[PDB]
């Protein structure tokens, strides 16, 4: 498996193991799962409510001073009853490492904003309000970012459409650009890609 | 059933948050058809604040109206700072849009939709 | 405290900014998608699927493109099983309608079978 | 009916209407509101231009792709006229001129070129077409304008009998030559009593001449809500323009009453309300500002 | 003007249609024999509440809940129907 | 190969043409209906018919690795000839 | 004439020989100014004065509840008793048999391929037809 395979890094495999089960051990209030994938990389599922004394600890621990918020996400999973995944991804540079935290939350539960442990969030979270509509309690200056100033719905939810509910023309009668409910002259044409043939044994889930 | 609260405990501290919100609309909605110059009367800006109050009038979940008042006021907050423009002000009056046919036969008449 | 009781029915049609009109008139189908019967595979019937009803797709005057005014009409979602496609249609305040997950029944098979001494199973050609 | 033509979609942009409309005059004040109006519902628009094609440059965003037909013509050659109208189902015209010139007079503009538009719209076989006179139109009038467009709308009738002539009294909006004409005068009060129409009304009305079937051969009257005197709407007019070209035959129409045709149907007959000026005077004149309403009669 | 059907709504397993069960194993036929012009559509279904539709004249139809009847009571008001004619 | 129709519009290689009570023909007034006038399928008939002593031929499109991919043709049938189901030239066993 | 919508063209339910009802799909909208059919007797109720009470089709899928409350049961043979009574209601008029042959009205494949509207317009089932007469 030598030229064309992905070489496989055990010695971060091994770190990232032992500094999951340290971080699972600290703070047992809030930390439900640790795993760490293949390619190396830990994931810290926890609580919602854990969001701020996980990430000072990450921020402020001797042994792991994650003094960088690199990127937040939140993920529309809607099969799950708390369909939002919000994810934290940190940076420490001291020990030139990276550690996933992640959490849930629905249309309805505000998560903490983590404005107070990492000002880098000030805007992202917001990006997940505009986007998601995950409300962040506590935080400075929320309100939409990214999408326009009327817009309605927020977009990267997956039950919403690909193209919107509107679109813009300008109108000469009222000279203004105005907003119309969408029509396509051309349909987006939906492809059914998926083949019906498993393809990765290793994920096969157990039935019924 | 037992759920984590966004502002209020239950629908009385969530109506009162309703109560000023309208307040603030109504008391905002002169300057706006002034500053924008807008075409329009405060007699008919204040009804559209009514309209899009009374919409959401069935909503029972202190949860729900609490994210509707938090909506509201960034409405409200990007219409006194000029962020909306005089088109983002005016999107809620649909002027450009053709009437929709309401009884059965016009719906019927114009094609498939329910 | 720090947590209300709301026994209320979970509705969040007024905060998805959906347009009435592809609210209240559109019909939400439910269901395991068929196995394409062109192939044998069973990896696309793992799922449940949430579709709506077609709406109207015309001829573009000018390519003969396929024209829509249906926002809903790409829009399938996948969900693990089917009470959680419930509770997200019932969420959105889609009227919806479920079929049940069809399976394959248990076949008895032989290749003796093909051979019987007395039984119409023979086969005539191999 | 043929199968391109059939009404598909919701009535957006991207619809079809199942309406070809050839609209001649397209690049005036009605013509811009009516391609609107027309370009909104998903309706193949031919628009047969004179001038510059620079100056038809603002009908190009008001439907989609391939909707509005730009083509050229003139309005002594018929061949031109039957180029434009001949796979329309619907024939607008909107030729006009407030002034006569040099190679078009009143008589060129009001009855030769809607008599030639009829009569190649008669032999090509267009269903509908729709012709606008003005309210005023007499005979007996004082002023050119309205006996040339009297005796168009005679000719227009003549020749293609199911013709929908429409009578507009004064027109205001942003582009128009009645409130602008007021406010940019800074001529006097006399007897007049006018009731102006609005655009919109107007362009609504139009639409709903074309989709009714019961308005072939029809003669409408579209006429405002209000009748005003012509001191107290001048001094209205002054008043909302926040104030203290021209042509003798232009001061006669100013000084023609609207005249009272209550046997015409109206906007009403089409589905219009009427628009009264004390709504859109405002949005009409705010460009003049560098107000209690007028009295009716 | 007068009756013009019945239906009859029950159940095949339900104790609630069982005097409907019991009116049709023992006194339809003689009902049937007696109105032979007359349609008594009798529709047997999974779960539903017994049920007497009864259609008059113009498209009128009146509505009688025969739960948890007796097959005495299913007689009373299916003659109650069949001598009203509203 | 291009025919035209009774109302003056040239009828394309794959057949369409505007009816005469069509409105849409009017994009064309003032401008031009744009054909291609090299019709493929009168143009791949003149191509001869190969003669080959084999049972079965290959073909690619000529080009090697410039045409489509090679395939195998069957010339069993001496009624019908040999198509490419690519390029459509043609082929029959000469025996 | 009425032009209606066929089977890929409304949600409709049809019901097979063993009683289970079943629903189509839109999977295309109706060509033209068609229409769902029961859009166009609604209609025609409301131009007439005497306008049905319903307006969608979930309410027309109540009244067919109303009617028969297995005609919303989708994909379930409802089971059906009572041919004891059936049988005695039966034997009451005796019609004579006739001394004709039960002869099908489908004897070979030449007949199979086109029974109603859909089949006798279709160009696939004329070559069908063609192919298997000669
Ligand atoms: N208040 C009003 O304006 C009223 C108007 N009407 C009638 O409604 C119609 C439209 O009015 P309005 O929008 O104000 O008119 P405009 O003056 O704004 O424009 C008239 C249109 O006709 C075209 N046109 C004029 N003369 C000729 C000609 N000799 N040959 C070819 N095209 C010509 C112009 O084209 P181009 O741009 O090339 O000059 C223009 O597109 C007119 O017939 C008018 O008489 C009736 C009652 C009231
Ligand atoms: C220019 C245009 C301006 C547009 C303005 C848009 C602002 C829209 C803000 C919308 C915010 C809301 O809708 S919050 C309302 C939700 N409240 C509820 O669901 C609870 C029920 N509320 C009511 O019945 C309200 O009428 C009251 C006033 C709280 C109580 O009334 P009832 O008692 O009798
Ligand atoms: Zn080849």
């Amino acid at each position: 498996t030598r030229p064309t395979v992905r070489p496989r890094n055990d010695v971060a495999h091994k770190q990232l193991s032992a500094f999951g089960e340290y971080v699972a051990e600290i703070l047992p209030k809030y930390v439900q799962q640790v795993q760490v994938s293949c390619f190396s990389e830990l994931e810290i599922c926890i609580h919602p409510d854990g969001v701020i004394p996980v990430l000072t600890f990450l921020r402020d621990h001797s042994n792991a001073q994650f003094k960088s918020l690199a990127d937040l996400t939140a993920v529309d999973i809607p099969t799950r009853q708390n369909r939002f995944e919000i994810v934290y991804n940190l940076l420490s540079l001291r020990f030139n490492s990276r550690i996933r935290v992640k959490t849930y939350t629905d249309e309805l539960t505000p998560v903490e904003s983590s404005v107070s442990v990492y000002k880098a969030a000030n805007w992202y979270e917001r990006e997940i309000w505009d986007m998601f509509g995950v409300f962040f309690a506590n935080h400075p200056d929320l309100r939409r970012i990214l999408t326009d100033y009327g817009f309605e719905g927020h977009p990267f939810r997956k039950d919403f459409p690909l193209s919107g509910y509107v679109e813009l023309r300008y109108d000469d009668e009222v000279k203004r650009v105005v907003a119309e409910p969408v029509e396509l002259a051309q349909e987006f044409r939906k492809f059914d890609l998926n083949s019906p043939w498993e393809a990765f044994p290793a994920y096969r889930q157990p039935p019924e | 059933t037992s759920v984590k609260p966004i502002f209020s405990r239950d629908m009385n501290e969530a109506k009162r948050r309703v109560r000023e919100l309208y307040r603030a609309w109504y008391r905002e909605v002169p300057n706006t058809v002034h500053l924008f110059q807008l075409d329009i009367s405060v007699k008919q800006g204040r009804d559209k604040v009514r309209e899009m109050f009374k919409k959401n009038a069935h909503v029972t979940d202190p949860r729900v109206v609490d994210l509707l008042v938090i909506k509201g006021k960034m409405e409200l907050e990007e219409t006194i700072n000029v962020w909306k423009q005089r088109t983002h002000v005016m999107r809620f009056f649909h002027e450009t849009e053709a009437p929709r046919p309401k009884d059965f036969l016009s719906k019927f008449y114009v094609g498939h939709d329910p | 405290t720090q947590l209300i009781t709301v026994d209320e029915k979970l509705d969040i049609t007024t905060l998805t900014g959906v347009p009435e009109e592809h609210i209240k008139t559109r019909k939400a189908r439910i269901f395991v998608p068929a196995r394409n019967n062109m192939q044998s595979g069973v990896n696309n019937t793992k799922k449940w699927k949430m579709e709506f009803d077609t709406r109207e797709r015309w001829e573009n005057p000018l390519m003969g493109w396929a024209s829509t005014a249906d926002p809903l009409s790409n829009l399938v979602l996948t969900f693990s099983t089917k009470e959680d496609a419930i509770a997200f249609a019932e969420k959105n305040g889609w009227s919806y309608d479920v079929e049940e997950r069809k399976v394959p029944k248990p076949k008895s098979k032989s290749y003796g079978a093909n051979f019987s001494w007395n039984k119409r199973t023979r086969v005539s050609t191999k | 009916l043929h199968h391109a033509v059939i009404p598909h979609g919701k009535g957006g942009r991207s619809s079809v209407s199942g309406i070809v409309a050839t609209v001649f005059g397209a690049t005036g004040f009605l013509g811009r509101y009516l391609v609107n109006h027309l370009g909104r519902m998903g309706s193949q628009v031919i628009v047969p231009y004179r001038c510059e094609p620079y100056d038809t440059m603002h009908l190009r965003p008001m439907g989609d792709l391939g909707q509005i037909i730009f083509m050229d013509w003139n309005g002594r050659d018929k061949d031109s006229i039957r180029r434009a109208v001949e796979h329309s189902n619907v024939v607008i015209n909107l030729v006009g001129r407030e002034w006569e010139t040099k190679n078009f007079d009143f008589e060129d503009v009001f009855v030769k070129i809607p008599q030639a538009i009829a009569q190649v719209s008669k032999e090509a076989g267009v269903e509908k077409f729709i012709h606008i006179s003005h309210l005023n139109a007499d005979i007996k009038s004082s002023s050119k304008y309205l006996r040339n467009k009297a005796v168009g709308e005679k000719e227009v009738r003549e020749t293609f009998p199911e013709a929908t002539i429409i009578k507009p009294a004064d027109i205001f909006g942003r582009e128009d030559r009645f409130l602008n004409y007021f406010a940019n005068i800074r001529s006097l009060g006399k007897k007049t009593v006018k009731q102006p129409v609005y655009i919109v009304d107007v362009t609504k009305g139009i639409i709903n001449a074309i989709k009714d079937p019961d308005a072939r051969g029809k003669t409408f009257a579209f006429v405002g809500p209000n009748r005003y005197l012509l001191f107290d709407l001048v001094q209205y007019v002054f008043a909302v323009a926040h104030r203290p070209w021209t042509t003798r035959d232009k001061v006669e129409r100013i000084h023609t009453t609207d005249r009272t045709l209550p046997h015409l149907p109206g906007l009403e007959d089409l589905g219009v309300q009427a628009t009264p000026l004390e709504l859109k005077a405002i949005e009409v004149l705010r460009r003049h500002r560098t107000v209690q309403p007028a009295k009716t009669v | 003007l007068g009756l013009r059907e019945i239906r009859i709504h029950l159940c095949q397993r339900s104790p609630g249609s069982q005097g409907v069960r019991d009116f049709i194993e023992k006194r339809y036929v003689e009902l049937k024999k007696a109105n032979p012009d007359l349609p008594i559509l009798i529709r047997e279904c999974s779960d539903v509440q017994p049920k007497l539709w009864a259609r008059y004249a113009f498209g009128q139809e009146k509505n009688v809940s025969l739960n948890n009847f007796s097959a005495d009571q299913v007689t009373r008001a299916l003659e109650n129907v069949l001598s009203s004619k509203a | 190969g291009v025919r035209t129709s009774p109302t003056g519009e040239k009828v394309t290689h794959t057949g369409q043409v505007y009816d005469d009570e069509d409105y849409r023909r009017v994009r064309f007034v003032g401008r031009q209906k744009e054909v291609n006038e090299n019709f493929a399928i009168d143009l791949i008939a003149e191509q001869p018919v190969s003669q080959v002593g084999s049972r079965v031929i290959s073909c690619d499109g000529g080009g090697g690795a410039l045409g489509h991919p090679r395939v195998y043709i069957n010339l069993d049938k001496e009624t019908k000839t040999g198509t490419c189901g690519y390029c459509g030239l043609q082929f029959r066993q000469q025996h | 004439i009425l032009p209606g919508a066929a089977y890929t063209e409304k949600s409709a339910t049809y019901v097979n020989t063993e009683g289970r009802a079943q629903q189509t799909k839109v999977a295309v909208m109706p060509p033209g100014l068609a229409r769902e059919d029961w859009k166009i007797i609604r209609a025609l109720s409301e131009i007439a004065g005497m306008t049905l009470p319903y307006d969608t089709l979930d309410q027309v899928r109540n009244r067919l509840e109303e009617v028969s409350p297995n005609l919303v049961r989708y994909d379930d043979v409802e089971g059906a008793n009572y041919f004891q009574q059936a049988s005695e209601l039966s034997k009451l008029v005796n019609q004579q048999l006739l001394a004709d042959p039960l002869v099908p009205p489908q004897l070979t494949i030449k007949d199979f391929y086109m029974t109603d509207s859909i089949s006798r317009a279709s160009q696939t089932m004329a070559k069908c037809v063609k192919a298997v007469t000669e």
